[PDB]
């Protein structure tokens, strides 16, 4: 009766495809608004129309492990493969799993160093997908169905 | 008699005399709970069979004859309680008592953030182990912390045979908390250091980690105070808050308590007499910040500390936002004189500052209204600012900044730097901050967009001058210099690059050219296509030949291209080149989606120039029927282009909030379609309690 | 600083003219809300309108301390006398006072029976202003210049 | 081998068995941090430096063969650890973890609302000192406070004499805390029981608290635990918790963190995945509340288990609530799509009844919408509440009442008749029901607004049958044959009276006569006047004849006799008397108005009446002209009988909320007060969305 979405997310250099580290899926928030300029700083004409909405995407995992032969090895680039079992209503676990991943993303961890005096093990890493010029976004999505 | 009461008294109080500062509350410890020292500064007589002491000392205080007939050396001592009750805040009983006065009088070097008086202090020669006390603060601080923990030490070697009780037990917490610092920052270096910098950083060499390792094993910090003599524990009894790893749980859960106070008093609509529960917990939070931060205790550092203080403060903002809003009634406001509102101070900037994070400080924003609340102390807050932009570009001028400072000191930048949009600047600080930002916070830990962001939130209270037009072309030039390599790409988290940069400055002085970029230009070369692209986008933001170069190198036959074109003003209307260009790009997609079919579908970017061309279609921008076959992709295409057909209950609210007023005006005047998004709208207002879901239905009141 | 006008709340007896209590009060929360027949069944007809509402006062205040002649003594009525002393925007601090009283009022606290740890020392009494059929509200507020 | 982790896992757990339940969050404790026991069950490995510490154990669950190699001791030892493991509800290790399953967890009667079962075990003979103890913990419960406490001193001797180690504690913690509930219990009621009653009860007597005090005295439990023998510190480290004075040390700073993510959750709009805030939130609770109930603690009285109740199921309903308001985004409904609901079962209704205040449940309710959410367990929760109302007939139906167990008992059967609102009820459920309601409520705690508004609120969701109305009609009829003595009177907190008991009859029976108030009408003569005023207020209720013989024993005659006649009914028009009457009594209120205006004017019960003339004057009731003469008045008076001279700065937020039906509807008529009404109205919805601003903005202006 748990929620039960517990995705595997592989985190892997996206420069050769080494795998870098392995975690649980814990949160994914989404935010669209028009922060561009002020309020309303956006550029228009009578005959002219353009869409200056950006958003973003943050992740978060939990208790990541770490590849060996990364750790050993060591404009680079990441990429996620979040693993989930699809659920429909009806049939509450379905055989076609669904297929998340963001190619493009940043360590950019809002951890910065916490040194709390707990004796807790919760590593979570933040994540913010990157984008550019072409892709407004990276984040893909498929059915198995 | 009066000379018994000034002796116990100065008997009991003595030996507080060492600490430069004690909480109110923690005195009641000193006279084994004989009076309640509330925080206000009364104190109320709790249970006690003496002779009321306390009452003859205020007496004393009240009356000149009372104490010209105390002996010399009980005068003096008496003077000397005089000038410490006056230090800590006690007043008078609680009945004598008519008004009180409340201030915030915090004034230690590590507040205020003076790193170059600290590290003057650190070099300068020291004479006695309070001077190596603070010194051993102010390195720690500093972020040398291998030279804290070997100071820490020294201190605690010569404070052990000196014979001072409080500085041997501090120094010992605060050993212990250096090196749990150090110890988690390795830890970090080590395993996630690697990704997050890209390196193995290791300040700290591993003979010294093992030496720490080795040196202060098996030692239990809750044992600490039992092992200390009996007189210290007897006499400092307010100290034992400090020894336990788990200490803070009291004010957590009291906070805990007025939390709850404070929130039914908000949801049943009470009227609170005398002292508020949001005034004690502004009171507790004030005392506890003044005790840590001018006692020097390392604790102020973890991240306990910044939760506990991040929820008082959020609270009290919370509280302050909601009474601004209230029901009238014609009975509370008549009780006491005018109304004692929230309005933000220095101190209470340096404390959101220093102990939230960015997403904290958006969650408060979002929830209430800061903005209104007014703010105060100017200037002291302007000092604050370029104290930090000037820190910042004095490091960053150089390749040396300690990384474990650099850790400790980005997130309190970040946050200053964000929060200062509501306070006024100076034109001199207002240039310093823009440029220091700009020209040198790094690009690990603020990346394009952020970077934009903020910057257009600094010149929201304040306008631009020259002076910041100067400097962010500078800045700029220095982009376009930059992008001249053939494998230089741009990440922007946000979604804004260096074309918004120069969109800002376009818009707050409508001319200007910046002859730097045209003598690029004038240089540009087909080899540098990539420079091209870059430059291209700031049009406008060069000069008449400038442009001319640009346009003769490369065309806009691209839907890139066509789409930076658009933003940028230099195409107005589609032509039939263009229109073709954006169907042959829908058919590509549109067999894609076929494939998509059997293999299933991803959609998240193609239904974004998707949703663009459809808002054309709707606003009588483009004029194909060709569009009508594209129609399959259900991602706001058929809304727009169909309406009727399309079933309105695939319909998402929250695709109102993207548009603008003309096309929300737009949308309203369509019949087909408005009864449906009204009933949307209003049952979204209905069920959530967003303000812009109200916004959006006074557009469709109609 | 904080509010000036600190409140003296005199509970007497008001069968005869003795004092029960004195405390400093605290709070004083004021509701109208219908609630006759739910929010809809209360007495209609075409020519005919009656105002069905009924609101209700309720009061707290700290630190009570009975008088000694009250409890050596000991359909029983009580008075409050409520001691503000009135203050404008325009005057924060003024001679006149304002004196709010509850003559009919029925001394009732929920802290009864509260069993904390660590005995307390705020015994927060309750008060609800009793009504009657001719006085809808009994209540009264007296500026003295 | 396997017998290696077998006989380890049987060391570690075998001295745990006489707890009948534990929280799976202390497990740690048990295996010094090697492995992290989830909520949930799934056991994630922290650190260990062997092999096969638990691994090895669940892979024998896994393979049987793996258990027939063992020899037949740990064969038994494997099957008793799987029963046990079975019972706590720990599933197989994290690493191999597949769908777990989430429920309330399982409870005693002493939890449930069992009150004759539990005196029916008490009268039984004993069996051992676990009987004793849940006996001396029902007693303890039931307000036999001076038994549970001499019983609790016997199980600690006959516990010593056994050395029953567990049993030793508990008995040690929970009889101090009987100590503490028996001596607060005492300074209270000399405190106030004197002003409640008039003559203070002393249930306990003086001797006896002289006997309790010098037994016990000076005893903090906060050492208890350093006095126990090594053994049981070493084994029983989970119980080392509850030797504090200062309870739920942690727990209360675990939910104020869990809760501030949550918020932040809501605030931010993010999903979650696996296991979120709100599960976890539940599992802990439930864990704590089977904890303390299931093993007898005492210390579920206590306030403040009963804060941290309120807190975790008030976090709860609000995430629940969200859950049910919150939009969905199309990448939100793949990650996740139609969330299961919130289920309220007979569980949740018993922690909710046992655990808040009627404020708090006041509070819950004008949050958020708990009639939308569907019940479960119809059936048990109907059981529990026909056993509260049993009970309370029985107590009171007899002289016989425990003014102990009263305070113990009315608030959790006043919160749970109040509760039971949403609750279907059966026939014979609903009479036992309202008959404990109606007739042997107390009237110390429950006067009669409060009685008829409970009232209403059970009709509302199953309506009455016939015979809740003979019930009704009997309690009316009780009133007229009280109202014989001149005394007499009525009383209401908030202002309700039998004229709303008899509204009620009346309208859901479109034609009912009381035949018995009819008999009383006629045994009524000139010198029962105050009962000639009663049997007029509930006239419609009586027979013909008994209508005329009160009509011809009195007619109006004054304002509140007018009020009364047009409020049941007899007169449909203002008479010119009548109307003569209310401008005397209009000319006198001006008379006292102009002598006031030396002092300070106040209008508390009189606004009521001249409000109401304003409103008639405005329907154009009234055409007397005179009533514009007594303008300046009142503000609401000037507001009706001359809006457009009125300034329109003295509207209140009370009347801008609470407004009415037909009367709003003509203020919508009316243009000069529409315009600055909605207005305000737009301003203060704008400001804070409150449900009923919105729904009148909504529904009538527009």
């Amino acid at each position: 009766t748990v929620i039960q979405d517990t995705a595997d997310v592989y985190f892997k250099r996206k420069s050769d495809g080494k795998l870098v580290f392995t975690a649980e899926a814990q949160t994914a928030s989404f935010s669209q608004a028009i922060s561009e300029e002020k309020l309303r700083g956006g550029i228009g004409n009578k005959p002219l129309y353009i869409l200056k909405s950006e958003k973003e995407i943050n992740l978060t995992v939990k208790n990541a492990f770490f590849d060996l032969e990364w750790l050993a090895m060591t404009s680079e680039r990441y990429e996620v493969e979040y693993r989930t079992i699809a659920y429909n209503p009806d049939t509450e676990e379905v055989y076609s799993d669904i297929y998340i991943q963001f190619p493009n993303v940043s360590p950019s961890g809002e951890f910065e160093m916490s040194l709390e005096n707990g004796n807790a093990l919760a590593p979570e890493i933040k994540f913010e997908a990157l984008a550019d010029t072409d892709t407004d976004e990276m984040a893909v999505v498929i059915e198995a169905s | 008699k009066d000379d018994e009461v000034i002796d116990y008294i100065y008997g009991k109080i003595s030996p507080l005399f060492a600490l430069q500062y004690i909480r109110k509350i923690d005195l009641k410890h000193v006279f084994e709970y004989d009076y309640h020292f509330e925080v206000n500064g009364t104190v109320v007589r709790h249970k006690n069979k003496g002779f009321g002491y306390m009452e003859r000392f205020f007496e004393l205080k009240e009356s000149c004859d009372e104490r010209s007939k105390l002996s010399k050396k009980q005068y003096e001592r008496f003077n000397a309680l005089f000038n410490f009750f006056e230090k800590n805040g006690v007043i008078c009983m609680a009945k004598d008592a008519g008004t009180l006065n409340t201030s915030i009088e915090i004034n230690s070097l590590a507040y205020h953030g003076k790193y170059d008086v600290m590290k003057k202090f650190i070099e300068e020669q020291s004479v006695s182990i309070e001077d190596d006390y603070k010194k051993a603060f102010f390195l720690a601080c500093l972020g040398r912390w291998e030279e804290s923990y070997d100071l820490y030490s020294n201190i605690i070697l010569n404070s052990i045979d000196e014979s001072n009780g409080c500085v041997y037990y501090l120094s010992q917490i605060n050993r212990y908390r250096i090196y749990q610092s150090i110890t988690q920052a390795v830890t970090q270096f080590n395993g996630l250091g690697l990704l997050t910098f890209g390196r193995h950083y290791k300040p700290f060499t591993d003979e010294f980690l093992a030496r720490i390792e080795r040196e202060m094993t098996n030692f239990n910090i809750d044992d600490l105070f039992n092992g200390m003599p009996f007189e210290f524990q007897k006499k400092y009894k307010i100290l034992e808050f400090l020894s336990d790893n788990q200490f803070l749980y009291d004010d957590t859960v009291k906070l805990f308590e007025l939390t709850n106070k404070v929130r039914s008093e908000m949801s049943e609509g009470s009227y609170s007499f005398g002292m508020s529960s949001d005034i004690v917990v502004l009171l507790r939070l004030y005392d506890n910040l003044r005790f840590l931060y001018e006692n020097c205790l390392w604790s102020v550092s973890f991240h306990e500390f910044h939760q506990y203080i991040r929820n008082s403060m959020s609270l009290l903002i919370e509280k302050a936002e909601y009474e601004r809003t209230r029901d009238i009634d014609e009975l509370g406001f008549s009780f006491f004189g005018k109304k004692s509102g929230f309005f933000m101070e220095y101190y209470d900037f340096v404390n959101i500052s220093r102990h939230f994070k960015i997403d904290d400080i958006k969650n408060l924003e979002r929830s209430c209204s800061i903005d209104k609340i007014r703010f105060g102390e100017q200037e002291k807050i302007e000092e604050y600012l370029v104290g930090i932009a000037e820190e910042i570009t004095k490091q960053f001028s150089a390749n040396g900044m300690n990384v474990v400072f650099y850790t400790q000191f980005i997130s309190e930048a970040k946050a200053a730097l964000y929060f200062a949009k509501y306070v006024k600047l100076s034109e001199e600080g207002l240039g310093k901050i823009v440029k220091a930002l700009l020209f040198y916070f790094p690009e690990r830990d603020l990346d394009i967009g952020k970077r934009y962001v903020w910057l257009e939130r600094l010149t929201k209270c304040n306008e631009l001058p020259k002076s910041i037009i100067s400097i962010i072309d500078d800045f700029l030039v220095l982009q376009a210099e930059k992008h001249i390599d053939q494998n230089y790409s741009e990440v922007s988290s946000n979604g804004l690059y260096s074309r918004d940069y120069g969109a800002l400055i376009k818009h707050f002085e409508k001319n200007f050219i910046s002859k730097r970029l045209s003598e690029i230009t004038l240089c540009l070369t087909q080899d540098k296509q990539k420079q091209i692209d870059f430059l291209f986008k700031l049009l406008p933001l060069l000069s008449t030949n400038a442009k001319s170069h640009l346009l003769s190198f490369k065309s806009v036959e691209n839907i890139n291209d066509l789409m930076n074109g658009i933003r940028i003003g230099l195409i107005d209307e589609f032509t039939p080149e263009h229109e073709e260009l954006i169907i042959e790009y829908l058919e590509t997609r549109k067999v894609n989606y076929i494939v998509e079919k059997e293999k299933g579908i991803q959609t998240f970017s193609s239904n974004d120039y998707m949703s663009t061309f459809g808002i054309w279609y709707f606003l009588e921008e483009i004029n194909n029927s060709k569009m009508e076959e594209f129609i399959g992709m259900d991602d706001q295409y058929d809304f727009f282009v169909d309406p009727e057909n399309f079933d309105y209950k695939k319909f998402i609210p929250s695709w109102l909030k993207n548009y603008n007023d003309k096309l929300l005006g737009k949308i309203a005047g369509n019949k087909h379609m408005k009864h449906h998004v009204i009933e949307v709208l209003k049952e979204r207002v209905k069920n959530s309690n967003d303000k812009r879901y109200l916004e959006i239905l006074m557009n469709y009141f109609i």
